[PDB]
This record gives C-alpha cells, structure tokens and sequence, in this order.
C-alpha cells in the first residue's frame, strides 16, 4: 500500500497549500496525443489525476465528456488499452496520485474484483465510481480495500447528517465535493456555501476534501480553499481546451500548460 | 435505506449518481403514500375509466385458432387512449408527479409511444412536459414527434452516443440530475432504478386483474398461459402480476429476435445477454466483451431497449416465467394472419406474442390448451412499415 494521496497532502499542508487536480479522458484526441497531454498537466503543476476511461453511456457527463469519450471511440480506445497507458504513466511519474472516474458498467463487466487488482497492478490510486451510491457500494469499496485502492465518494451539496457520515467512514484518499447539482460542465458554476459541510466532514474525520464541477477560474480555486476544502478538481476547463486546438497540437499544450500554471498557483500559500 | 426492497433477487437495486438518491427515496415514499391513499385510487381509477377507456376487452379468436384445439384470447389494450398500454402508467406516474407537488415531466422514448402517452397526460393534468428521443428515432418517428408537439410537449433530439432510446435515457437523468426539485422523470417501462420497477408494475397491474377476472368469466378457469413481448416489460409485467402467485398459470415473454439470435442482430438481452450495470439497475444487457452497452434491433420499434427488467430476469432465473423469442419474419406473419382473420391490425411489437402463440398452436396443434395474448398495441403506426417490407419482395 502505497500513501501518494496521505502523502501530497501532509506536504501539501507543510506549504499550506491547496491541491490542483485536473481530469481528461484516456485516449482523448488520441492515446499517444492524450499521453504527452498528461504529461504536460503533470509538468504544468498538477499535483494529482483524475482519469476518466470511455464509455458509451456517461449519463454523470455535460456535452464536454460527452465529446471527449466520442473523440476518444473515433480513436480505438478500450479499456485495455486505457490500462497499458495507465501503466506507463505510473511509470513516468511514481509519485503523482492517480484517481480513475469509473461508470459501474466497465467495473462490474468481468467480476469487480479483478478490475481491482488490475489497477493495482497498474499502480492506480483510488476509484470513483461514478453511477454506484454510498447505498449501493460495499462490494465495490469491500474490492478496493483489498487491493489498497481508495473508493472515492461524492459528497452533493444537498447531503445530509447520514450520508455525510457514511462518506466520512467508507471513504479514502480525498472526498469528492459536489458544487452544484446536475452534470459535468465548465457552463454552469454556482457553489452553495460548502463551508459548513466541510466542516463536519473534517468533524467527522472524513479524507481531505477536493472540490469539483464547474471549477474553470483560479479565483475558484482560491476561494475553495479558503472555504476548508483540500483543492479543487476541474474537468471540462481542461478538456474545453483540448477540443479547442485540435488542429493545433502544438499551441494545445502550450494552453494547457498555462492553464494548469495559472490555477495551481491560485492553491499557494 | 428505503421503505421497498430495490432487489428482485440479485436484479435491480439503484445504480445512480449520489445526487439523485433523494430524488428516489422521495419518489419512494410519495408512491408508498399514494398507494395507502383511497383518495389518489379513486382519482387514478376515474381517469382510467372515464379518460382512458378501462376496462378494455377480452376478444377471443375463434377463426385464428380453427382446425386446432387452441383457445385464443387478446387482452385489448389496443383499443385504450392512445393506442397502447403506456397510457395506464403515465397517469398513474403524473398523479405521482402532482402529489409531490412537481410541476414538469421529464420523459425518454424510443418509438414515441411513451412520449405521446407522457405528452398526453400531461395535457390533461396541467403538466408542463419536454420530451428526449435520439435523433435517429426523431427522423424516424415525425408522426409521433408532430402528435407530442400537437399535444403542447416539447421535443429534445438528442445527438449524443448512437442517437437513439439509451442515449436519450442517458440525457433524461442528465436533466434529472440538476432539475429534480421541480420536475418529475416519467421513466416508460419496468426497468431503471427502483423504485420505477415496483412503480411501473403496479401501475400495469390493472391488465393482468382484468384478464383474471374476465377469463373466470367466460371460461370459468385461469388461462394456461399468458403471453406478452418484452421490451423493458411494462407490457409484459402488467399482466404476468396478478397470475405470479397462481402458479399452475404460464408465464411466456417474448423478446425481439431481429433477424435472428444466431447473426447477433437481435434484442434480447434477458436470454441472450450479460448481467452488467446500466440505466440505474443490475440486469441483462446487450453490451460489448468489452462492457460498453450496444443497441438491440428489431423490425418493431417499441422493442428497441437494450436490457429489460430487473423482475423479468429475477421471475426467469427462478423458473416462474419463461422467456423466448421471435425473429422479425415471425411476426411479420402474426401481423398479417390477424389482419386477414380477425380485423385487428397488432402494433409489430405485440406481434411478437401472438407469434409465439401461432407457434405454440401450430407445433401441437392437438394440444388442448387455453392462451391469452397482451395485445399492447394497435398497428396503425406500422402500416408504412409493414408496406415498405413486402414493397421489397412481393
Ligand atoms: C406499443 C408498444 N408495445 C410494447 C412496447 C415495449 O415496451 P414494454 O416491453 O416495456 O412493455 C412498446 C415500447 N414503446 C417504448 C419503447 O420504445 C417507447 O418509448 O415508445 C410499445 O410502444
Ligand atoms: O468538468 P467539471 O470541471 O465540471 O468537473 C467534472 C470533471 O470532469 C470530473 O470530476
Ligand atoms: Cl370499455
Ligand atoms: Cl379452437
Ligand atoms: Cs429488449
């Protein structure tokens, strides 16, 4: 059992810092396109990941991921091939934490306990799965414990004492704040003063929390710390910049690299 | 924790997004409440007689079934407003919708029967409705589309994925997810994420106690068998209900079989498929070795869902019903045998029953045996269909 998230955030702390983590899709325009693109968020200032595989039915995505998946089938991605980039990247970087956003489906596809052990194997961090509830999660959470990979829950804005107590106990790594409600998208931002549950998350002794959905601006990401939260996770900024300058590849990293400057310095001290 | 267990067996549960568990565990209670409530069941069953059209008939087909020793009856439900069973539901789910003081509906459809039954009970209960349907069955479905519109709905095609009935589920739980404070998802079959498939089934329910007590009636016995295709198993469901607990009824739903089981082309998960994890429930799907959920085909439109529901995969796994299915030809020929001899034109997807019951009929054509057909459906909507097949031969 490797520590990257226990680790980033106790050095993360010693900086006072706050954490930048953003999310793409795997194979989004292309693996060997997509794998300079994670290398240039990890070079950019990135502290962590959070990878999506593509599905054919992201009913938790905006039209953003919607298109990054589609990009991304045009391209011959599968799930294998999402699993040998994920084991050069580990290889790449041996301290960077990498999270995988998961629909239940490719989990559950050949046996959920198997989709554990391989990322493992790969040296993969934690696992959300984005369309299994806290209600419906023991045989998923019960696999990733066994293989030391962290089940990452989200905590919506309209959550109550229970659940929150439930997100607290059952969960590792980082605890996913929801902003808003509804789906993916860098369109509709609109926090609901989190402050107080990230309080009695930190009350009741739940993983440092990241905050995500509609987070584009470095001024979200500041005041997200300020408001208790570990960091801030963004999704479809980046990839709005991938589907931006696909003609481009050149000045698409270029953006991308100034992007994750700019937001990964709104986390400093 | 919920007040209805979510599993039929291991099918079902609620596979969403965390946000929209109170939307459930709201829609839950609303549906246990309502279901105690003699007031909501006497305005439920005042639109379904006075609106709608219950109870429909119970038509037996002595000329379908000459020379043989088969005794054939169709459960009418062709002849409820709007041509089909979706209408019984929707009521009920509206009704649902205004108890829970919701002001919209948020619908899927495939075929665009679900959406003209949504379209339409939201037209008489003062509900404001939008619609999704993949683009594909939008170019496909003008007539539906043009009835929804007419009826005050609005139409949504949705571009995403394949463009058809799964993808506009997707967008529909989309919307859901951000605007369930105000509106209500009207889900069109007996799958989804429970409580929709206890919901819908008792909703349908009305179906099977109507055959039960109409076949006592002119036959003085239970019927040997009851037959209904099975898209998501709204149909189906509702009548296999009432006759679960009769155990010496047959049960037999039939599934979509395309050109045929063997060229992969076909819908029928529940036989032919894998258990994953989609839409909201654990059940059978039609998806890649991969996991990736691919489309079903079939000449019928309304059975174009990729899996089916949970109850139905939990009712097979225990032996209670059986499942089998009915290639496009078959029911191509169901569809012409009843126009010809009785004067009713079946909507292509309960063809697929009756198909299977001629089956039964003409293998063992001695065997004394007393069926029921769910007719789900007129075939007016399939006319042009039906046209353009036999415009290609002969
Ligand atoms: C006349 C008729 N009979 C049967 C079915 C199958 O639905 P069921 O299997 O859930 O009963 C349908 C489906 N119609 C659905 C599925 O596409 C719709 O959205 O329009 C139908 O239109
Ligand atoms: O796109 P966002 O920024 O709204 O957030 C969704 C991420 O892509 C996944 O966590
Ligand atoms: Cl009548
Ligand atoms: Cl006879
Ligand atoms: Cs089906």
């Amino acid at each position: 059992h490797m520590e990257r998230y226990e680790n980033l955030f106790a050095q993360l702390n010693d900086r006072r810092e706050g954490a930048f983590v953003p999310f793409v899709t795997l194979g989004d325009p292309g693996i060997e396109q997509s794998l300079k693109i994670i290398d240039t968020l990890i070079d950019a200032g990135a502290d962590a990941l959070e990878l999506g595989v593509p599905f054919s039915d992201p009913l938790a995505d905006g039209p953003t991921i919607q298109n990054a998946n589609l990009r991304a089938f045009a391209a011959g991605v599968t799930p294998a091939q999402c699993f040998e980039m994920l084991a050069l990247i580990r290889e790449k970087h041996p301290t960077i934490p990498i999270g995988l956003l998961m629909y239940a489906n490719l989990v559950f596809n050949n046996g959920i306990d198997a989709f554990y052990a391989r990322c493992e194997q790969v040296g993969v961090d934690s696992v959300l799965v984005a369309d299994v509830p806290v209600e419906e999660s023991a045989p998923f959470r019960q696999a990733a414990l066994r293989h030391n990979i962290a089940p990452i829950f989200i905590c919506p804005p309209n959550a109550d004492d229970d659940l929150l107590r439930q997100v607290a106990s059952y969960g590792r790594g980082y605890t996913y704040l929801l902003s808003r409600s509804g789906v993916t998208g860098a369109e509709n931002r609109g926090a609901l003063p989190l402050h107080h549950l990230i309080e009695k998350l930190k009350e009741y002794h739940a993983a440092p929390a990241l905050q995500g959905f509609g987070i584009s601006s470095p001024e979200q990401v500041s005041a997200a710390v300020r408001a208790g939260a570990a960091g801030a996770i963004s999704g479809s900024a980046i990839v709005k910049i991938i589907e931006k300058n696909l003609a481009s590849p050149k000045q698409m990293l270029a953006e991308l690299r100034s992007f994750v400057s700019a937001m990964k310095a709104a986390s400093r001290a | 924790t919920t007040l209805l267990n979510p599993y039929f067996g291991e099918f079902g549960g609620m596979y969403v997004p965390q946000i929209l568990m109170p939307a459930l565990n709201q829609l839950e209670e609303a549906f246990v409440s309502a279901q105690k409530d003699p007031e909501f069941q006497a305005q439920f069953a005042d639109l379904l007689k006075n609106y709608a059209g219950r109870p429909t008939a119970l038509t037996k087909c002595q000329n379908i079934t000459a020379g043989t020793r088969t005794t054939l009856y169709l459960k009418r439900e062709d002849l409820l407003h709007g041509g089909a069973h979706k209408t019984n539901q929707v009521l009920g789910q509206a009704l649902l919708a205004k108890r829970m003081g919701k002001s919209e509906i948020i619908a899927e459809t495939g075929a665009g029967q679900h959406g003209v039954a949504s379209a339409l009970a939201s037209a008489l209960l003062g509900l404001k409705c939008r619609i999704y349907m993949g683009a594909k069955d939008v170019e496909r479905q003008s007539p539906n589309v043009f009835r929804m519109r007419l009826m005050g709905a609005e139409v949504i095609p949705v571009h995403s994925g394949s463009a058809t009935l799964k993808d506009a589920c997707n967008e529909a739980l989309r919307d859901w997810s951000g605007s369930y404070e105000t509106a209500h998802y009207m889900l069109g079959t007996a799958a989804g994420p429970h409580p929709y498939p206890t919901i819908v089934r008792e909703f349908q329910r009305m179906i099977g106690e109507e055959t039960k007590a109409q076949i006592l009636d002119k036959e003085g016995r239970l019927p040997d068998a009851v037959i209904a295709c099975v898209g998501g198993g709204s149909n189906a469901i509702g009548m296999f209900a009432d006759f679960i607990n009769d155990t010496s009824v047959g049960l037999i739903g039939v599934e979509p079989g395309g050109h045929g089981i063997e060229t992969g082309e076909h819908g029928a998960p529940l036989k032919h498929g894998r258990v994953g994890i989609y839409f909201g429930m654990k059940a059978p799907m039609m998806q890649t070795a991969d996991g990736q959920i691919e489309e079903s085909y079939s000449i019928s439109a309304g059975l174009d869902f990729p899996s089916v529901g949970p109850q139905h995969a939990y009712l097979n796994s225990i032996g209670r019903a059986d499942y089998v299915s009915i290639t496009d030809d078959e029911a191509l020929e169901a569809f012409k045998t009843l126009c010809r001899h009785e004067g009713i034109i079946p909507a292509l997807e309960s063809s697929h029953a009756l198909a299977h019951a001629l089956k039964m009929m003409r293998e063992q054509p001695e065997k004394e045996q007393l069926l029921v057909v769910n007719l789900s459906g007129r075939g007016d909507k399939d006319i042009f269909t039906v046209h353009d097949i036999l415009k290609a031969r002969g």
